[PDB]
């Protein structure tokens, strides 16, 4: 055969269109592409006058110009870096895909302390989404100032210069088309730097005409300071760090600051604020405020995918040195790294978080202002709820104003208790004071209180805490530690009321599963508790509010009420004489119902026609007065 | 306003709609009889499945299968739900020796001497054992159940074939969470997995034997063993469709 | 001589290292249990090519491979011990201008979570893994 | 002075390398790719035989094959299309953003009816994401069969094949990289063309070995229909579309099919669901069920922008012919765009809605299911607020069972009415035995019954339908169309209670603001009502149990009680006159707390403390029983 061998072309003229018409969507980044080059041209110098520093005889300040002129729609750009050569102009602005920065980084000798930005040789060209013609001039030690010009319809030329010297570097002047004169304006440019470019090392100043003489507005004033070691940075540092970042006023409560070294890398600072800001949960459309920047450029920021949503209050910076990164640069192409950097900040907020807890009066801050984040964070994460659960703090009926940890409620307990008893609802009061803990205080028993609606949903996923179990002791089959003489007394009692508990339950028919004696109560005469599984009263009331919930689904799923009575109650004692006497008494059919509506309530549960048991209460007022 | 949510697990809602322990209403004084007990458990198994139509209808997304498949899966599955309904009562008060078909009706072996419990019980007892022997908690045993639901298909497909499909899918990932959550090494949760799922895949033998012998005693009329009149409309439009093949087997392990 | 760029990424068992020369001419490539040199002419100059790296940890040279396209040469390492982390492919920590991660081709093997069950592909391969517990 | 003149270059392995492993963030779309690009191929041959029919003498069937081949680890598309000539191979498939199907369309008169898929000349190479060689074979018409091969080394061959003729087409061979081979299995390849191409014209078939022979299964076998006239499509055929778009086993409910002309264009099917999903709120993952296509081919789904939330039950596609799209061809620039389409898709589901309520039962249905997603709307979407409005139904006290519009309970009012009355609470029952409604009952006013949660955001937005306000029932004071000698009346009754009103207040110091005789009541002795602002009972009850919430706002919008006397109850009456007679009567301050609790049980209040009730209960019981 005959095989013949072709190399690979290029039609510059449509590559020239892709770039600038399908490469980028946001039109104001190509500021971000100039400074970078602009900081790339300065770690050059900076670096070669190391061993040389003849270098910057040619001038010693090293730092970045952005000048508008609106009386001439331009933009001009002023380097102070190592500027081009003939040769170089012509073979880096030149050539589609060149980087002499890339070229330059592979000539280095390793371990030079040098990160520039800058592998692809595709950018300058950006200038062209908001320019009509770019014209730069450049200065380099080694040669004559010279002037490129280009409106990039396929050609360019080059001249040598004949304006005022600039002894080394480059300007880059942006003629804009009359259509893009919003970046002559100093509040966008300020906008524009500050969002892609302030953490770069080079100062960069703003020349602005006002009422006349320029002004002169450096932009970058902070530093980046995770690129400091830890061990170096002071917390008036990081205050002032966080407060710039943040735009706030008051300081951290706490902060983290660490890397990970292996095959993928990053260094990071996580913050924790004073007060919870006032959007959780309710933005919607805003979640987490970790910012990802690669060699300090800012890539991304509203990442759902870096932190979960139970840490959307923390505020923080990821720094890459290596990132696989799109052309457009501002997203990744491997969306598996970003699941790496998640479990990675996450186990470190934990960490934080336990340290923090060494600290009582700060702790007690953090969980005041966070605490529901933890036990969103326990429903949802079932990786880290055992380590989750430990940050929780709770009011209990021996802390008094106190809250206290799942810890310190187990050191309380006595010989004989295998089990964490706690009991939901409304408020402090509505529970502390509740039935259901009648013989629970009468034995010295402690009870956790647990009373805001999230509080449903992370009991749920806790079930076990160092081997305990935990009881709700508004449920069915509450057990207490008991003495055999009193298991023994309430199996009588169990059998001489038996025939009220049929009775009873005849008359309820189903407003109730069933009738049982009490073996949790005290002084009150009786009160209603649900089953085992599922639904509690409190679970119940808070399912019925959420709105956006499936209607058809409530006519399925709800409490399981049972009835239990207190045996040694006088009003149950006499309740159970008249019933055996006559099982058809009306009297009788009015209390149970009375006294059960009365339970419905105090047990927490809504009452269903509650104008009827209005009623029934007006009825005995009458009765009281008269009428 | 806005409207924020957060929603419970589908474990939850289970533990939810999960029904009550029935009672037999056996009478005790009452001597055995193999046809007696075995018409008390067919009258017990009767109210137990009119549950399971309500149980199996209340399941998120069962609901908006073709109705017709919805009958189909309900008569197609119902002794393997059976099956594992015993099993739990079994495990839960083992007594590895004893069967829990009912409060009261608790049976031993010196009560376990009907010629099917001194035989087939063999494969009751076995799924009690076997819950027994993995340690099996509530929350996986509930996700099990519900998969049972949809072991059993039509060898010509469901008219709503894609979505159960889907249904089954999110069943299937249930399942893995309630594994996951007690802990210890990945090797170990897909140990437990595979486990578990080889378990259900031995009820359909444990189903295809009870079910033989249950045809045998609906249709043979001399012995007096009596059944509801909805078990015996299932039984009489099954028993068809069974012999002829026509019902296709789901299994997660091949071999 | 100047080394060639190079890019590399792992899995449990094996190293992969892909020297980016186009058009490389005379590839010589030694795989020692330390060490590995890479030695190669080639691109439109015919520039002397050169890459010596003292490795992390040990392989087994005789499990090792390489194979030449046109485009480039891919290296194939074995692991001395299956499992074994590799952070970073050298002895050193110094950073190689010339060396990067392979970020298209790398994966976080090493990673064992509980991720959902199925994944019914991901599922059978680890029920076909259980079946031989 | 003299300037010299040059030209732009490449740096074509630079080029190359920036398409392969910058460009291109998934590799499933190598197939989207390469199928995309017979698509083309098959419609130039296509249309050139309209003119001259003799093109097909090579071959009459236009479709695609796509044949794995495990032993070999390749993969192989078959194309029947135009072919490529020796000299065609070279020039587009050698020269890097050359495209040979934008010059074909750049020749063609205006206007031709074809819209192919391809301008930028780089999706080939999207190849080598997972080769290693490929080779190309082609047989042109006016050419001999030839063999194009390349590895991407910067170079690639040509030589005259020597194997089997195809006739007329193209055979694109991709070897396979050793770790790339999941790309051979039948279940791999069946969800990448569904994802991506399942709307391309031609036949697409997989040939799969199976136990020993091969099966030839056809994937793209729903036709698109939305490009079609509207007026020519049947019911039952938008049925079958949709049935094969959703997988439901029944038909659509409803179905808008449209477009827009203009600088944008587009052409969209929407379609309304018979059931409401399960998880329709609750899988926050999935949202707008509409995906957009780009001259047939996917871009894109799920994303927030194509349609606001409320409106995520609707399925439907999106078809535009020419939206400027990435490089990648994943996403859209200028986004801007995507507003514009949100504003016409909205105002079309909403004419939709408004036909179907115009004369449908099938809007019951409509309804039943979709009622929350209309409330949702009014509550966000303020532009269509109006429109939104009249798709509301409501239970009311005079529509027995059917809900109704409030254009019909406008047509019922009395000709005093000036407002629209209203109630919210928990239950139907509960609602429409409330005390709050007695009188208006008795005038025979119509009354709305809101019984869900989310009405309670609804009707915050809500102020008037037709110029007529919304007035709560349970509010501070209501405007009654009472007779003048009425009026007058309700002044002496305020006069005579004016002393127990004060009395009472004192009593309840801190529980209520005041205590006033009522206007609203008939036959109930007292009853709470609130303020003007802020929250109703019915908003704080489910505001509390929100729990993402908020809770140091529960202070702020709580809101404030009004106990109302009904000056005509008997025990009112009685009450006065002990009141009056000794103003520290023990007896009486029982019975107004005991009357205060009560009437917070009938308003929709929880109780603080339902304990201490209880016992006020039991005590009476005690007395009734002789205790
Ligand atoms: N202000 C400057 N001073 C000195 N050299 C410059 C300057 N601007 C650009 N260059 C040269 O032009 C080349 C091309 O730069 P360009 O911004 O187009 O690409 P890049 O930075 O290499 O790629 P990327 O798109 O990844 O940023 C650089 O590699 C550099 O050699
Ligand atoms: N199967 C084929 N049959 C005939 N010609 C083809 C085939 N595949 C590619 N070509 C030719 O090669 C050219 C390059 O195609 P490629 O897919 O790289 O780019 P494109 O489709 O023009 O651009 P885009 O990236 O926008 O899809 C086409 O314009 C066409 O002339
Ligand atoms: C051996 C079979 C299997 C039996 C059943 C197994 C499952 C089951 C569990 C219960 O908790 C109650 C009843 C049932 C549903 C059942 F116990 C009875 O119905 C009788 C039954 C069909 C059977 O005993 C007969 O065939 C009797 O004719
Ligand atoms: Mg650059
Ligand atoms: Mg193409």
């Amino acid at each position: 055969e005959e095989v013949e061998t072709f190399a690979f072309q290029a039609e510059i003229a449509q590559l020239m269109s892709l770039i600038i018409n399908t490469f980028y969507s946001n039109k104001e980044i190509f500021l971000r592409e100039l400074i970078s080059n602009s900081s790339d041209a300065l770690d050059k110098i900076r670096y070669e006058s190391l061993t040389d520093p003849s270098k910057l005889d040619s001038g010693k300040e090293l730092h970045i110009n952005l000048i508008p002129n609106k009386q001439d729609r331009t933009l001009t750009i002023v380097d102070t870096g190592i500027g081009m050569t003939k040769a170089d102009l012509i073979n880096n602005l030149g050539t589609i895909a060149k980087s002499g920065t890339k070229a330059f980084m592979e000539a280095l000798q390793a371990g030079a302390d040098i990160s520039m930005i800058g592998q692809f040789g595709v950018g300058f060209y950006s200038a062209y989404l908001v320019a009509e013609k770019v014209t730069v001039i450049t200065k380099h030690n080694d040669d004559e100032q010279y002037a490129w010009e280009s409106s990039a319809g396929g050609s360019f030329t080059v001249r040598t210069d004949t304006g005022e010297p600039m002894g080394r570097g480059t300007k880059v002047i942006l003629h804009l088309k009359e259509d893009q004169t919003e970046y002559l304006e100093e509040r966008r440019i300020k906008e524009i730097v500050k969002k892609h470019s302030q953490f770069i090392g080079y100062p960069i100043t703003l020349f602005v005409e006002k009422e006349k003489y320029i002004d002169q507005e450096e932009l970058n004033k902070t530093k980046p300071i995770w690129t400091r070691n830890p061990d170096d940075i002071t917390n008036e540092e990081y205050g002032e760090f966080y407060k710039s970042l943040t735009n706030d006023w008051e300081d951290h409560l706490a902060v983290k600051h660490f890397s990970v070294e292996g095959q993928l890398e990053f260094r990071a600072l996580l913050f924790v604020p004073r007060r919870a800001p006032f959007d959780l949960f309710e933005n919607r459309k805003k979640k987490n405020n970790i910012k990802l920047y690669v060699r300090r450029v800012f890539i991304m920021d509203n990442c759902e995918e870096l932190i979960p949503e139970y840490l959307n209050f923390i505020r923080g910076v990821v720094d890459s040195e290596d990132l696989p990164l799109n052309i457009s640069r501002e997203m990744l192409q491997q969306s598996k790294i970003l699941k790496v950097i998640r479990k990675n900040l996450v186990k470190k907020c934990l960490e934080l978080f336990t340290e923090l807890a060494e600290d009582k009066e700060n702790y007690k801050k953090f969980y005041e202002q966070f605490s529901k984040n933890i036990k969103l964070g326990i429903h949802e994460d079932s990786q880290n709820r055992k380590k989750l659960s430990e940050l929780l703090r709770y009011y209990t009926s021996a802390s008094g104003d106190e809250m206290v940890s799942l810890k310190d409620y187990c050191t309380r307990m006595k010989e004989n208790q295998k089990h964490i008893y706690y009991i939901t609802g409304e408020t402090k009061d509505q529970v502390a004071n509740s039935a259901f803990v009648e013989r629970l205080r009468k034995h010295g028993l402690e009870v956790i209180y647990m009373i805001e609606p999230i509080d449903e949903y992370c009991v749920q996923q806790l079930k076990e805490f160092e081997g305990k179990t935990l009881v709700s002791v508004t449920k069915e089959g509450l057990e207490l530690p008991e003495d055999e003489e009193e298991k023994k007394k309430q199996e009588e009692k169990k059998t001489k009321f038996e025939n009220l508990c049929k009775i009873m339950k005849d008359i309820l028919e189903k407003k109730v599963e069933k009738v049982v004696v009490s073996n949790r109560l005290v002084t009150s005469p009786c009160c209603i508790v649900t089953s085992t599984y599922g639904w509690t009263a409190n679970m119940e009331r808070i399912m019925k509010a959420q709105a956006l919930r499936d209607n058809s689904t409530m006519g399925y799923m709800a409490a399981k009420k049972h009835l239990e009575i207190n045996p040694d109650h006088s009003i149950i004692e006499t309740l159970r004489q008249k019933a055996e006497a006559d099982k058809n008494d009306k009297s009788v059919k009015d209390l149970v119902i009375l006294l059960y509506e009365t339970a419905l309530l105090s047990s927490g549960f809504s009452l269903e026609d509650p104008q009827t048991h209005a009623n029934r209460i007006y009825r005995m007022i009458k009765l009281g007065l008269g009428i | 306003a806005t409207l924020p949510q957060l929603t419970p697990t589908l474990v939850s809602l289970l533990e939810v709609i999960e029904p009550e322990v029935l009672y037999a209403g056996y009478d005790s004084s009452v001597p055995d009889s193999t046809w007696r007990i075995m018409t008390t458990l067919n009258m017990l198994g009767g109210r137990q499945v009119i549950a399971a139509v309500k149980w199996a209808k209340a399941i998120p997304g069962f609901r908006n299968l073709h109705l017709d498949d919805q009958m189909t899966l309900l008569q197609y599955s119902w002794m393997s739900l059976m099956a594992f309904a015993l099993g739990w009562r079994s495990y839960r008060q083992s007594s590895a020796n004893l069967l829990c078909f009912a409060p009261d009706l608790i049976i031993n072996e010196q009560r376990m001497t009907l010629p099917c419990m001194y035989d087939q019980c063999k494969h009751m007892l076995y799924v009690s054992s076997e819950l027994h022997r993995l340690q099996v908690s509530y929350e996986e045993y509930l996700c099990m159940k519900t998969l049972l639901l949809l072991s059993s298909v039509p060898k010509d497909g469901l008219k709503s074939q894609e979505l159960f499909d889907e249904i089954r899918m999110t069943y299937i990932k249930e399942l893995g969470k309630a594994i996951v959550k007690r802990e210890g090494n990945s090797s170990q949760n897909w140990q437990r997995f595979y486990q578990l799922t080889k378990l259900l895949d031995s009820m359909h033998e444990v189903v295809e034997n009870l079910l033989n012998y249950c045809f045998q005693t609906f249709l043979d009329k001399t012995m007096s063993i009596e059944f509801p009149e909805m078990l015996a409309e299932i039984i009489t439009n099954q028993i068809p469709k069974y012999s002829n093949g026509n019902i296709k087997k789901l299994l997660f392990h091949q071999k | 001589m100047q080394p060639a760029s190079a890019k590399w990424y792992d899995r449990r068992d094996y190293v992969f290292i892909e020297f980016c020369v186009e058009d490389s001419k005379d590839v010589n490539v030694n795989f020692e249990k330390s060490k590995l040199t890479f030695s190669c002419l080639g691109g439109s100059d015919n520039f002397k090519h050169l890459n010596e790296i003292d490795l992390f940890h040990c392989i087994d040279p005789n499990d090792s491979k390489h194979k030449r396209t046109d485009r480039s040469i891919l290296c194939c390492l074995r692991k001395g011990e299956s499992g074994q982390s590799w952070p970073r492919l050298t002895k050193e920590r110094a950073k190689l201008n010339w060396l990067s991660v392979d970020f298209n081709n790398w994966k976080d093997w090493e990673d064992d979570s509980d991720e959902d069950m199925s994944n019914f592909d991901r599922f059978s391969e680890m029920m076909n893994n259980m079946g031989g517990d």
